[PDB]
């Protein structure tokens, strides 16, 4: 075996940019890696299956180029519904010109060009070395939820199920 | 031979009157006595101190190696061994076995030479090669000295092994199979853990294609590298590699074409005026310094002034960003042109190889695509400028791939099995026509091109020329071509000197301004050739900081982002 | 042409078989034959500690003893047979055809190296464009990833021969005994597989990890034999 | 046997028993000559709990607890 993208990052973290020109053949196998975890492949008689534990994190720009207010959401994808089920925290990072937004993101970056710190004085951010062992000891818990937590959540997945349905027509 | 200690004691002559070296093997030994991570043993020589001193052993060095460096080796090796104590005993009968090899420095004069204008006249001698490394081999051990015991014995013999790939002189054949009896019969034990080795690795140096001449077929030369210079240079480095020229096996004098197997044992691995700075220098104080710079871009090519401005800012470059947190960011330049043909757009795409340092010109392979991986065209493109004609016609994988390299400057290769990461600090500057014959200014350039925003907008710039159907044009843009019918070379030690010698840093009196037309931008919903969105922030940083580098000064002024703004503003209206 | 080496393997083999029968948990190792005697264990898994452990406590109480630990770090292909005869010299036709036990070594932890103020190179992680050829010989710990892995294949280590003629076991076509030999009659050899020694064997190759390859650079691999249980 | 595959020695009157394709059950003992090991094939072939069977063959909720069982992390679906 030589390993490709996601056989390589098995146990680990998979970064697809410019996802949305990912042809038909490599959107379907994202789909039984984010589904399964693994890979099937069938091919000159041979019949194994890989392990492809992986964190999928895609960045990509809108279907049309670019978000236009007027532009209903779904239309700036070219993704179906499977892969953005199968995807969790879907964002959508608009932009929209605002002279008191693009002025403190201008000042943030203009700051990081100017001097080896972040903007920020009050805050000083934990360095990569010790967030890599907090975050591989953290990783190391397996937390179990209370089953007075347990009927909160079908409480409020049901508020969230049912607005949808208004939502969407 | 009588005359091999004679040698030897001018080496040894050589190092006493010359303290410099002996005091840096002293340093070294405290270094090593102070981590009692090891030190090689190897040393570098001048070639300057040993012609000041003795000629004949200077000269005989480059004409006879095998008569002249292993009396050098023998005597380096022998003050090495007697300058100290060397304590410990276990260590010693180890550590101390290593020969020190010894490494050539200055000016080779008749001998620093080419792989082409290397001859069959100076084989068998020393010489300096500089060239291109094409591709490598896998380092493996050469075999030196083996340690033979005898366990109806306990006592200790040792056994040579050289050969004429890392033997300066030809010695009678050494290797064969390895000895089981010693010299009484008793079954020997072999001593793996006891036995000295030293990494051996043959690298292909090639003339550059920037130097070669034209229609000839190149010419390259086999270097072997050996014990702690083994890994020095990765394929496409510039090199300077110091050895000697030798040759190997027969040419078919005993058993047609075959012919003598001229190599060079390389020792020594070197990847790569006042008047010209009393130039350079002098000549920018006056007020109108980057004009004069912008009309000698292919000076007969008519107008098109901002282009040749935009040319010369990418020929400048930006700085990239390092951070302590391992970030890096782009400080490179990007600029594509579109519009109908007939404008010189292929001209002063030609010119720029013409006038960068180092330059690729190709047309629409790209990235490296299977095993070595072949370096695509744009993987060989670092620290240089790219020109790329018929951009139209990159293919849907050129395409999707070229983002990484447009903005983030590496090249990642994810293919099957090998994954690394190439640099590839490069700006990239191109140009292209309308694919239905004609250019429609009624329409955007997604629209004419059909390349997409998201790669289109990628460029710092775009430039959108059309010859217009006026009179005053066709006079002008012709007769320039009839009337053919600050020098270059002070231009390009301007751009060597400034893109090395000055880094300017940002100022918080041009981020007043920078920060203020950026909000502008954002602020103006007047249509433009592009939307605008935090990527010309960073060209304008870029920019202020290349025309810093025109006006060679540390710091930043006003004029650097006034100048910045209004070019900027010029590509989007 | 011959040289005095500083290493007197008779002072180690004494030290050796010291530390077989004289170290501590009765005794460690002197315990571990028991069960390897009773067929309860199969690998000897020399612990690196335990030797420098017992250089300390030799040091400590003033008795002269080699460095022994530095020793076996620098030319551990020898040790591994020595450490087998000073076993086979304390356990409850050439030997290894009887030995039913596999010799291993553990590197030093660097906790107790530090403790005991010496500078341990063989538990250091070391990645394959880190492993020179200086290092041949030496007792290291690699890091990196597997790649490849060779299933199980038997591997002959001392091939068994029968004479007819004399009926003598040769170890290695015709009979080399002394009667073969003495006789004008030689008799011929046939391969005996049952007699012969034969190890299990597999091959794996380790590839390195993407924060030590160099930028410009492409991942080394390095080959690693696995024999015994 | 698995995607490993090793090579068997069949002799005498057991030919004419395998064909490319089949699904063999083999009795034989295991070989290695110079490290080729294969198989002597010595024999080829190619072709209490019944009470508790009859327990559940008999009770009345036989097909939902049979369909239950089956996914018991998946609801209903019967
Ligand atoms: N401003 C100009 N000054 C001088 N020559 C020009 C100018 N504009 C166009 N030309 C001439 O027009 C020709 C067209 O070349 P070019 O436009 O680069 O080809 P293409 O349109 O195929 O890219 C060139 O040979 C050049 O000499
Ligand atoms: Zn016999």
């Amino acid at each position: 075996l030589e390993g490709g993208a996601l056989v390589l990052a098995d146990n680990g973290i998979c970064c697809i940019d410019e996802f949305d020109k990912m042809d038909e053949s490599d959107r379907t196998a994202i789909h039984e890696v984010m589904e399964q975890q693994t890979i099937s492949i069938s091919k000159a008689g041979i019949n194994t299956t890989l392990n492809a534990r992986t964190s999928i994190l895609a960045a990509a720009n809108p279907l049309y180029g670019r978000y236009n207010p007027r532009l209903s959401p779904l239309d700036n994808i070219n993704l179906p519904a499977a892969l953005l089920s199968r995807f969790d925290i879907l964002f959508l990072m608009l932009d929209i010109p605002s002279r008191d937004d693009d002025e403190k993101l201008a000042e943030h970056v203009t700051y990081v060009h100017m001097h080896n710190k972040q903007p920020d004085l009050d805050f000083t951010p934990v360095e990569p070395s010790k967030m890599r062992e907090y975050i591989a000891y953290a990783k190391t818990k397996r937390p179990v939820m209370s089953e007075a937590v347990n009927d909160y959540v079908v409480q409020a997945y049901i508020r969230l199920r049912q607005d949808s349905k208004r939502e969407m027509d | 031979d009588a005359v091999f200690g004679d040698r030897v004691r001018r080496f040894q002559e050589f190092l006493d009157t010359f303290t410099s070296y002996r005091d840096s093997v002293r340093s070294i030994q405290v270094y090593n006595s102070n981590n009692a991570n090891i030190l090689p043993h190897r040393i570098i020589i001048s070639l300057d101190d040993l012609r000041e001193f003795d000629r004949s052993f200077w000269s005989g060095i480059l004409v006879e190696p095998a008569y002249f460096i292993p009396p050098a080796e023998k005597a380096l090796t022998d003050l090495a061994d007697s300058m100290d104590d060397v304590p410990h005993p276990n260590a010693s009968a180890v550590s101390s076995r290593h020969p020190w090899k010894l490494s050539f420095k200055g000016s080779f004069g008749a001998h620093a030479l080419s792989p082409r204008t290397l001859t069959a006249q100076h084989l068998n001698k020393l010489v300096s090669v500089e060239g291109i490394v094409t591709k490598t081999s896998l380092v493996r051990p050469k075999l030196i000295r083996s340690v033979h015991y005898a366990a109806k014995t306990g006592r200790f013999h040792y056994r040579d092994y050289t050969d004429a790939t890392t033997t300066l002189t030809t010695r009678i054949p050494t290797p064969a199979i390895y000895p089981t009896e010693d010299t009484e019969g008793n079954k020997l034990t072999t001593e793996y853990g006891y036995s000295t080795f030293i990494d051996h690795q043959r690298i292909t140096v090639q003339e550059m294609p920037e130097m070669a001449p034209a229609g000839q077929l190149p010419r390259s030369i086999d270097v072997i590298l050996d014990d702690d210079l083994v890994d020095k240079t990765k394929p496409g480095d510039r090199v300077n590699v110091v050895g000697v020229f030798k040759s190997l096996g027969a040419g078919g004098m005993n058993q047609t074409l075959i012919g003598f197997k001229t190599l060079i044992l390389g020792n020594t691995v070197y990847p790569l005026t006042d008047f010209d700075i009393r130039n350079i220098n002098k000549l920018s104080k006056k007020k109108d310094i980057f004009d004069i710079l912008s009309q000698s871009l292919a000076p007969s090519i008519y107008g098109h002034d901002h282009i040749k401005k935009a040319i010369l800012l990418m020929l400048m470059g930006g700085v990239e960003k390092n951070l302590e947190n391992g970030s890096h960011l782009r400080g490179d330049i990007n600029i594509l042109m579109v519009g109908d043909p007939s404008t010189a757009k292929s001209q002063l795409l030609r010119f720029v190889l013409n006038t960068a340092s180092l330059a690729i010109a190709t047309t629409g392979g790209l990235t490296a695509a299977v095993t070595r991986l072949e370096a695509g065209a744009m993987v060989l493109a670092d620290r240089g400028v790219v020109c790329i004609d018929e951009f139209d016609k990159m293919t849907d994988v050129d395409r999707v791939a070229i983002h990484e390299v447009m903005e983030q400057q590496t090249v990642t290769i994810a293919k099957a099995g090998i994954h690394t990461t190439l640099n590839a600090r490069c700006s990239v500057i191109a140009a292209a026509n309308p694919v239905f014959g004609q250019y429609d200014v009624n329409r955007d350039p997604h629209q004419n091109i059909a390349l997409p925003d998201s790669l289109l907008s990628r460029f710092d710039l775009l430039f959108v020329v059309t010859d217009d159907i006026n009179e005053i044009r066709d006079r002008s843009i012709s007769e320039h071509v009839l009337r053919t019918h600050v020098t270059i070379p002070f231009l390009r030690k301007y751009v060597q000197y400034a893109k090395e010698r000055v880094i300017p840093q940002l100022t918080q009196e041009a981020i007043n301004v920078i920060v203020k037309n950026y909000t502008d931008l954002r602020n103006d919903d007047n249509t433009k050739k592009s939307p605008i969105t935090a990527r010309t922030l960073e060209t304008l940083i870029r920019l202020a900081t290349a025309h810093a580098k025109v006006r060679l000064s540390k710091t930043v002024n006003k004029v650097d982002a006034k100048v910045a703004a209004n070019l900027l503003r010029f590509a989007l209206l | 042409p011959s040289i005095q080496l500083p290493v007197d393997y008779n002072n180690l083999f004494n030290e050796i078989t010291d530390f077989l029968v004289t170290f501590k948990q009765g005794p460690k190792y002197m315990a571990m034959l028991q069960k390897v005697a009773n067929r309860e264990l199969n690998s000897v898994i020399i612990d690196l500690d335990d030797i420098l452990q017992y250089q300390n406590e030799k040091f400590l109480q003033g008795t002269q003893a080699d460095d022994l630990v530095s020793a076996i770090q620098q030319n551990a292909n020898h040790f591994t047979e020595l450490f087998c005869r000073a076993i086979d010299n304390n356990m409850p036709f050439p030997p290894n055809l009887t030995r039913r036990y596999f010799l291993y070594f553990k590197p030093l932890s660097q906790n107790c190296a530090r403790r005991y103020r010496k500078k341990a190179i063989s538990s250091k992680p070391l990645s394959v464009r880190q492993i020179k050829g200086d290092f041949l010989g030496q007792l290291i710990t690699v890091r990196g990833i597997i790649t490849r892995v060779s299933d199980v294949k038997p591997a002959v280590e001392v091939i068994a021969y029968t004479c007819d003629q004399c009926g003598y076991e040769v170890f290695q076509s015709e009979c080399t005994s002394e009667e073969c030999s003495q006789n004008q009659t030689k008799g011929q050899l046939f391969m005996s597989t049952r007699a012969s020694k034969f190890s299990a064997f597999q091959e794996c190759k380790i590839q390195e990890l993407s924060q030590q390859v160099p930028v410009g650079h492409i991942p080394r691999s390095l080959n690693i034999h696995v024999n015994g249980t | 046997e698995t995607p490993h595959s090793i090579s068997l020695c069949v002799y005498d009157e057991l030919v004419d028993s395998c064909r490319a394709g089949d699904r063999i059950e083999v009795t034989g003992t295991f070989r290695s000559i110079p490290y080729k090991t294969y198989v002597d094939v010595v024999h080829v072939k190619k072709v209490q709990d019944l009470a508790k069977i009859r327990e559940v063959a008999a009770r009345e909720d036989l097909y939902s607890l049979l369909a239950r069982s089956i996914a018991p992390s998946i609801y209903e679906l019967e």
